[PDB]
RNA sequence: UACGGUGCUGAAGCAACAAAUGCCCUGCUUCCAGGAAAAGCCUCUAAGCAUCAGGUAACAUCAAAUCGUACCCCAAACCG
RNA sequence: CGAAGGUGUGCUGUGAGGCAUGCUGGAGGUAUCAGAAGUGCGAAUGCUGACAUAAGUAACGAUAAAGCGGGUGAAAAGCCCGCUCGCCGGAAGACCAAGGGUUCCUGUCCAACGUUAAUCGGGGCAGGGUGAGUCGACCCCUAAGGCGAGGCCGAAAGGCGUAGUCGAUGGGAAACAGGUUAAUAUUCCUGUACUUGGUGUUACUGCGAAGGGGGGACGGAGAAGGCUAUGUUGGCCGGGCG
RNA sequence: AGGACCGAACCGACUAAUGUUGAAAAAUUAGCGGAUGACUUGUGGCUGGGGGUGAAAGGCCAAUCAAACCGGGAGAUAGCU
RNA sequence: UAAGGUGAUAUGAACCGUUAUAACCGGCGAUUUCCGAAUGGGGAAACCCAGUGUGUUUCGACACACUAUCAUUAACUGAAUCCAUAGGUUAAUGAGGCGAACCGGGGGAACUGAAACAUCUAAGUACCCCGAGGAAAAGAAAUCAACCGAGAUUCCCCCAGUAGCGGCGAGCGAACGGGGAGCAGCCCAGAGCCUGAAUCAGUGUGUGUGUUAGUGGAAGCGUCUGGAAAGGCGCGCGAUACAGGGUGACAGCCCCGUACACAAAAAUGCACAUGCUGUGAGCUCGAUGAGUAGGGCGGGACACGUGGUAUCCUGUCUGAAUAUGGGGGGACCAUCCUCCAAGGCUAAAUACUCCUGACUGACCGAUAGUGAACCAGUACCGUGAGGGAAAGGCGAAAAGAAC
């Protein structure tokens, strides 16, 4: 989403955010390749999605 | 852990031809587009995980891409990976 | 006639493939010359 | 190569000149002699590859002081 | 920093249009604004079957450089040109011989 | 019948002779020109360990990953 | 209300040249007097591009060989199907290695490619196709040989070489028959198997190597015997009676 | 038994004709020589330029050889065209 | 900063935005697959195969990290051999490779010229190898000079194509001295009077000027030809701004800019004031560089080709005196003059441009200028090292030709 709600959130709580994320983007590329999803641009932004939570984990666990 | 990860990142997409589909019929085979490492264990985890069905056996081959020619210039397409993977009866 | 050029891929990468010329100082400098012309194909390894 | 381990005696380049001074390249090496010198301080021989001059300098200042040397520079022996 | 933004209304200065004014719609990145209702092409526009199919000669605006155009004032009611001027934090658009905030 | 071919039943299915350059045969005879290496394998112990650990034997179980697999290959596809 | 350029015309100078102007072109040109030169081409078996010439000439790439009917199409000697004919058959057949790299199969197009036409193609474009515990590689092990810690040598680079570590062209476990796609099959399916490890229990019991020994492990030629692959004939079975 | 004999594969290349802007920058056709060996062949190594290798012809060393090929001295030098 | 964007051929679809966390730009962070010095072993690069350790386990397995060699140092062990080394193991630090030119060193040609050629030249050139830096090397007189003096090194202009050297041929060719650019001197070979003394490197702090995004930035209308005005004609205004580019023909006043005035949260290089870490500074006393200077032989460099050849360097064999001393002053000797070798460090003047930024051109304009204005070191040729092209232009705008 924003970064900020992301900030305020747990280690443990941005991991479910990951796997919540990867489930979607997984459920999405199927529907992407099946025939489905007339909104592709949905792809792009759980990419970019996963990438922020990501950020934050390499902030919050150490660096 | 981090497998659950690697199993949702293994996947790509469902093959569909008419072997696929003749397959599918006959045999109890699903044809997947799979990752190009994706060994056979984590194919058949990765199955039995994201589509909550039981699995056999799993054959992968990988497929070569097909030299193509857009105006004058010659392009190699990507190397890709599939797998048949055989379900329970 | 038999020509002189017979292919083997392997006498090819053992002789002028990649690791063959980067074991010797004069490869090492054959591969500099590569790349300071500019090559796209450096060595003849595939 | 061919160099002394206390003077450092390279064999150096010049010229064969004959009657008629026609030069060729010719290499002057050192008179390089491999000795076994005994060191009291250490109770036991050590063998340098040595020129005879190198001979004359172990000879005038002593084993101790051109092992110390060697040990200085980073020689091994 | 542009000075003919979106919905501005502005009068045209060189070309087959000189003096008529209208709203723009659409700037592009390559310092070309469309202009609503000016410069007209007839495009032998061609039918596609795979997709809605109408052909047709259709009327479209072309794009005009945005130094052929200029901001109508409706003060003085002609061409004036742009200055940026800064009143409270927002950068402003101002009109000049009349130094009044667009 | 798409006319290409798919679907179901489907009898007998034996004997004699001839036979290799293939197998027994990394054999046998003979000759001199005197005819690879190492591991898997089998066996013995030294250091060590001996409630075990290991081994033998039977049984249950799981695993066997990765890469190639099309097509030409005495040729219109390799070298000319 | 038309520059350089291009192309005609007319004047003019002793000449290199100059000036005016019609047509094309559609945006630059530059007096005079000075200054500097990548300053003037017909030749160099000159260099690059274009185009002639021989000339609609030679040739169309094995003398294995074609004929006809129907299709499809705008067009059929060449493609598809069918009937005959001919050619190879220790290959001009069927598999692979090496080597190529998609040339494989299907739909579609005939600009180019095919020494001709092409509806065809190894061509263009798009879609599909390569399924392995047992096949080959990877892996264990070595030959020739390569590299080579240290080392020994060498003006420097570097050379040689021990321990090692690579290196198949060799040695080392395991799968067959049938069926299937347009394209894969010892890989998919059916039937019946086989091999090597790890883990668990149950019993008996000394196990253990980098070391010792056996084995792997070997030449040419020749001759005979047992066989099989395979073939021929009879029997049996189905069809025929021309 | 045999660097034995006849003769296919296989290796070679004696003669003739054709080819000579070839079907081919060394072949084809009909005959020819060896064909259990001083044979031949696959795969992989090793020897490198005044050097290798040579049952020796100055032969071969990638269609190049009385000193390969590439790049550099180098716009060598040319009383010659 | 911003009302527009999601890189280009190149549309298209689906979207994200507009008073501010869309996009874009700049600083700092994060991620950073595999190969490559390639660093765990190997290898035909972009692959194969591991070992040890820690924790996630649904027990089939996963994840993270480390594991190259060499050098220096420390600690454990530890041979023949008693102690001890050699050797083995672990730890910490450094190095490795690449890059256009410049610089220093170790080697080192030949074509060519001499109208042949061998000494000579070409030429210490090309080339090979090693090493370092932003420059590097040389550098503080055992120097020159001439009985007057100068005062470390480097670069430029003369001297001077001069003295000389030279099969006295071809050729090579100084120095002394003068004018300039730039200036800088010290430390150890050792003790006592002292410990932040005149100062440099390493960390912070403050300021100034830079750099890395940017902001503001003046003033023109009518009419005729025209497809289109910036042109002609007429009348005005700016100018510390008439540099340049674009806009449908030639624009100071249409746009981007330019002169000018400004702008940094964070990183920064520079020089200024100060606080620490180490190191001493200031005095008197002494010392004051031995297989060395010099010599014999053989070579090399000095402009100097062994010549009457001083001087420097060495491969070899020797070998002093040591400030009552020693070197040099171009064979050598004497007298004078001048300096102190065998230990070091040192800035600027100088050389160079892979790259970055701006500006210029009596430089080129698609057979030119880079090989390459174009998806070029590409297609293609070669086993390989290597060679290596051709190829720009519609229009103002695709309005790229419906039917």
């Amino acid at each position: 989403m924003k970064a900020k709600e992301l900030r305020e959130k747990s280690v443990e709580e941005l991991n479910t955010e990951l796997l919540n994320l990867l489930r979607e983007q997984f459920n999405l590329r199927m529907q992407a390749a099946s025939g489905q999803l007339q909104q592709s641009h949905l792809l792009k932004q759980v990419r970019r999605d996963v990438a922020r939570v990501k950020t934050l984990l390499n902030e919050k666990a150490g660096a | 852990m981090i497998r659950e990860e690697r199993l949702l990142k293994v996947l790509r997409a469902p093959h569909v031809s008419e072997k696929a589909s003749t397959a599918m019929e006959k045999s109890n085979t699903i044809v997947l587009k799979v990752a190009k490492d994706a060994t056979k264990a984590e194919i058949k985890a990765a199955v039995q995980k994201l589509f909550e069905v039981e699995v056999e056996v799993v054959n992968t081959l990988v497929v070569k891409g097909k030299v193509k020619r857009h105006g004058q210039r010659i392009g190699r397409r990507s190397d890709w990976k599939k797998a048949y993977v055989t379900l329970k009866e | 006639m038999k020509r002189t050029f017979q292919p083997s891929v392997l006498k090819r990468n053992r002789s002028h493939g990649f690791r063959a010329r980067m074991a010797t100082k004069n490869g090492r400098q054959v591969l500099a010359r590569r790349r300071a012309k500019g090559r796209a194909r450096l060595t003849v390894s595939k | 190569s061919r160099v002394c381990q206390v003077t450092g005696k390279r064999p150096v380049t010049g010229n064969n000149r004959s009657h008629a001074l026609n030069a060729t390249k010719r290499r002057f090496l050192p008179n390089l002699h491999s000795h076994r010198f005994w060191v009291e301080s250490e109770k036991r021989f050590v063998t340098l590859r040595v020129s005879a001059k190198g001979m004359r300098v172990i000879d005038k200042k002593g084993i101790d002081t051109v092992l110390a040397e060697l040990r200085a520079r980073g020689e091994k022996y | 920093a542009a000075k003919i933004r979106r919905d501005d209304e502005v009068i045209v200065l060189t070309g087959k249009d000189k003096g008529k004014r209208g709203k723009v719609k659409n700037v592009l990145s390559s310092g070309k604004v469309i202009v609503e209702g000016i410069n007209l092409v007839k495009k032998h526009q061609k039918p596609v079957p795979a997709l809605n199919q109408p052909g047709g000669i259709v009327e479209k605006e072309a794009a005009i450089q945005v130094s052929n155009v200029a901001i109508f004032n409706a003060a003085t009611g002609k061409a004036d040109r742009v200055g940026f001027r800064f009143e409270d934090g927002k950068k402003v658009r101002f009109f000049k011989s009349n130094s009044e905030t667009i």
